[PDB]
């Protein structure tokens, strides 16, 4: 039984990727052992339905990873942080941070779209940025107010940051939080943002079954 | 193997102005996806080279508004809309498609100002260097623009051919001029088997070909 | 901060090998393509080759197949050149650069967009010597100067009047002469009258060879 153990890389994180589990970024395992240590971001925030993600890989097999296709002018791709350290400030290896060229710059209205051309389902993972005050979130973005709307064949959600201190972690008193739907063949996602989006840049392929625990042995 | 071929090769604009660069390509790099593996970087004097465009017309992370990519297929093009000083280098395009990755030539954008002459010197050899076994004679020309230059070197009314290598500065970020160094090298045999010496310059700011002389 | 850090350069004799390596902080390294381009002074870009992330394919450029070698090192975010049978053609500036994109290989993108600082490379068989510094002695403006004569490798340094003089002074690339061994010249404009009561003297370094000179003129 080919095998896997997670140690301080949480299960949810092998999709979006935060450092400790760079190592995991395309695991394949038939037993997928989790620890309390275990942890899914880097950044301050969650995954929104995170138990039922978290299922779902479980019993994955594993993950293939798949770029995305996603390109972009007239914004930085490059947004880092201190809470993602690689030698230095970084981020997700699967996500990039989107902003404005420049400091308080109008970050442009922009409109992605994917389709799931392969024949299983794909995990489309997306992230609100919430910063810690509306300059914070103007210097970033530019001013005015800011909206993500995703879409898929039979889901519609808007997504609306909103900028506030939450309890310093990590020195960070934003967030990010991890918002997630599994694409079916032939289904597209359509994301529209103009600011505070963390777009995804590979999305996950279930690799095939496996049973998960989250054991101290 | 995709050659490339940009053009110009020198550019010089006037501040404020806007900058056209041609980059053609051997072969298609429109892939089926329907993107053009084409990027444009640029590198900055004494700086690495850096992105600018890519995937033929997607502005890089950083990257200001007045530069814009276009083209498909095998003809691209890299437009400054209103040229800055920080924006002098040697603009590369380069296909991304199919190893081995190959690159244009490389176009070196510059400041154009108006003409200025240059101010000509010339040096004779040292006494401890003609006590050694060979001489060196220096011409120099001081501050003119453009920066091509008609430099000739005079060894009694005879012509010179491979006696002389050349260096010029890189543009002053004040005046926006060059300057040239022209070095003959002979022998303290062939300098002293002859008398007068003295370097022709020639240069568009200049009304006549001017000379600078001395004898031995 | 995604930041690519080249090293190992520096004088290597015709027909040896050397090894330049590359250090990369602030990004999953282990799922990037990683590149090496050179530049010969006073020439343009010449891509040296490519190492697929996991190290599975090479691709190397027509002036330097054969004789060059990529390879990495996963565990320690570290990419390698490894030259062979150096000729003088290879006197360089090595540049390490990331693929930015991650696409499957059948539509691999091969665009650089992260370039670290290089690592210059002289092959030749000169040794090292310090320069010989003659004057270049004036005949409203006169212009003196010193030619920095027979030195190796680059570079000098040259200043006047320790470090008074500053306007108007010019110092020229050094060009290769073929004895193999650079020469350069610098000089300053002062008003003819100065010439006589002000002294001016040049200050040479050339460090390589731990030889310093200061010539009056
Ligand atoms: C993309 C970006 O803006 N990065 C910067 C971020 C954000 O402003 C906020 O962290 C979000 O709330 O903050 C830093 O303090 C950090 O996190 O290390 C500095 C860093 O350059
Ligand atoms: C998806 O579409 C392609 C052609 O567009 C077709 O070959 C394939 O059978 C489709 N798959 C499903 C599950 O509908």
């Amino acid at each position: 039984k080919r095998t896997v153990d997670l140690g301080q890389c949480g299960l949810l994180g092998t999709i979006t990727g935060p450092p400790q589990c760079d190592q995991f970024l395309e695991f394949s395992a038939d037993l997928i052992i989790e620890r309390r240590e275990g942890s899914d971001v880097c950044y301050p925030g969650k995954f929104v339905n995170e138990e039922a993600l978290r299922q779902i890989l479980r019993e994955s097999g594993g993950i293939d990873k798949e770029a995305m296709g996603f390109t972009y002018s007239g914004i930085r791709t490059n947004g880092a942080t201190s809470a993602c350290r690689r030698s230095g400030s970084s981020f997700y290896a699967e996500m990039k941070w989107l902003l404005s060229n420049t400091d308080n710059a109008a970050f442009p209205q922009m409109t992605k779209s994917y389709k799931n051309t392969r024949k299983s389902p794909a995990l489309i993972v997306w992230g609100i940025h919430h910063s810690v005050s509306t300059a914070e979130q103007t210097k970033l973005y530019g001013s005015g107010n800011k909206l993500v709307t995703v879409g898929s064949s039979n889901y519609q959600q808007s997504f609306v940051p909103s900028p506030g201190a939450r309890p310093q972690v990590n020195g960070l008193s934003g967030r990010i939080d991890f918002h997630w739907l599994m694409l079916n063949p032939n289904d597209t996602v359509t994301f529209s943002f103009n600011g505070a989006f963390i777009a995804p840049d590979r999305a996950s392929f279930l690799r095939g079954k496996s049973m998960g625990i989250q054991s101290g042995v | 193997e995709i050659v490339m071929t940009q053009s110009p090769l020198s550019l010089p604009v006037t501040p404020g102005e806007p900058a056209s660069i041609s980059c053609r390509s051997s072969q298609s790099l429109l892939h089926s996806n329907a993107h053009n593996y084409l990027d444009w970087y640029l590198q900055k004097p004494g700086q690495s080279p850096q992105l600018l465009i890519y995937l033929g017309s997607n502005r890089a992370s950083g990257v200001p508004d007045r530069f814009s990519g276009s083209g498909s297929g095998t003809d691209f093009t890299l437009k400054i809309s209103r040229v800055e000083a920080e924006d002098v280098g040697i603009y590369y395009c380069m296909q991304a498609l199919q190893t081995p990755i190959t690159f244009g030539q490389g176009t070196r954008l510059e400041i154009k100002r108006t003409v200025a002459a240059p101010s000509v010197f010339i040096f004779p050899p040292s006494d401890e260097q003609l006590k050694s076994g060979t001489a060196s004679v220096v011409c120099l020309l001081n501050n003119f623009y453009p920066r091509e230059a008609k430099v000739q070197w005079k060894v009694d009314n005879a012509l010179q051919s491979g006696n002389s290598q050349e260096s010029v500065t890189e543009q002053d970020s004040k005046d926006s001029t060059y300057s040239l160094s022209s070095t003959l090298t002979l022998s303290k045999a062939d300098y002293e088997k002859h008398k007068v010496y003295a370097c022709e310059v020639t240069h568009q700011g200049l009304s006549s070909p001017v000379t600078k002389s001395f004898n031995r | 901060q995604v930041q690519l850090v080249e090293s190992g350069g520096g004088v290597v004799q015709p027909g040896e090998s050397l090894r330049l390596s590359c250090a990369a902080s602030g990004f999953a390294f282990r799922t990037y393509g990683m590149h090496w381009v050179r530049q010969a002074p006073g020439k343009g870009l010449e891509w040296v080759g490519v190492i697929w992330y996991d190290g599975s394919n090479k691709y190397y450029g027509d002036s330097v197949k054969g004789r060059f070698t990529i390879s990495r090192d996963n565990s320690q975010n570290t990419l390698y050149l490894q030259m062979n049978s150096l000729r003088a053609e290879d006197t360089a500036v090595y540049y390490c650069a990331r693929n930015g994109e991650r696409w499957r290989v059948e539509d691999y993108y091969y665009g650089m967009d992260v370039w670290g600082q290089g690592t210059l490379v002289t092959v030749s068989s000169a040794s090292f010597k310090g320069p010989s510094v003659f004057p270049l002695a004036p005949s409203g403006t006169a212009a003196l100067g010193c030619l920095v004569k027979d030195y190796f490798p680059e570079p000098v340094t040259v200043s006047w009047n320790s470090g008074a003089l500053t306007s108007g002074v010019h110092t020229f690339p050094a060009v290769l002469q073929s004895s193999g061994l650079y020469s350069l010249s610098s000089v300053v404009t002062v008003p003819s009258s100065s010439l006589g009561t002000q002294t001016y003297i040049c200050n040479v370094n050339h460090k390589p060879s731990n030889t310093k000179v200061d010539k009056k003129v």
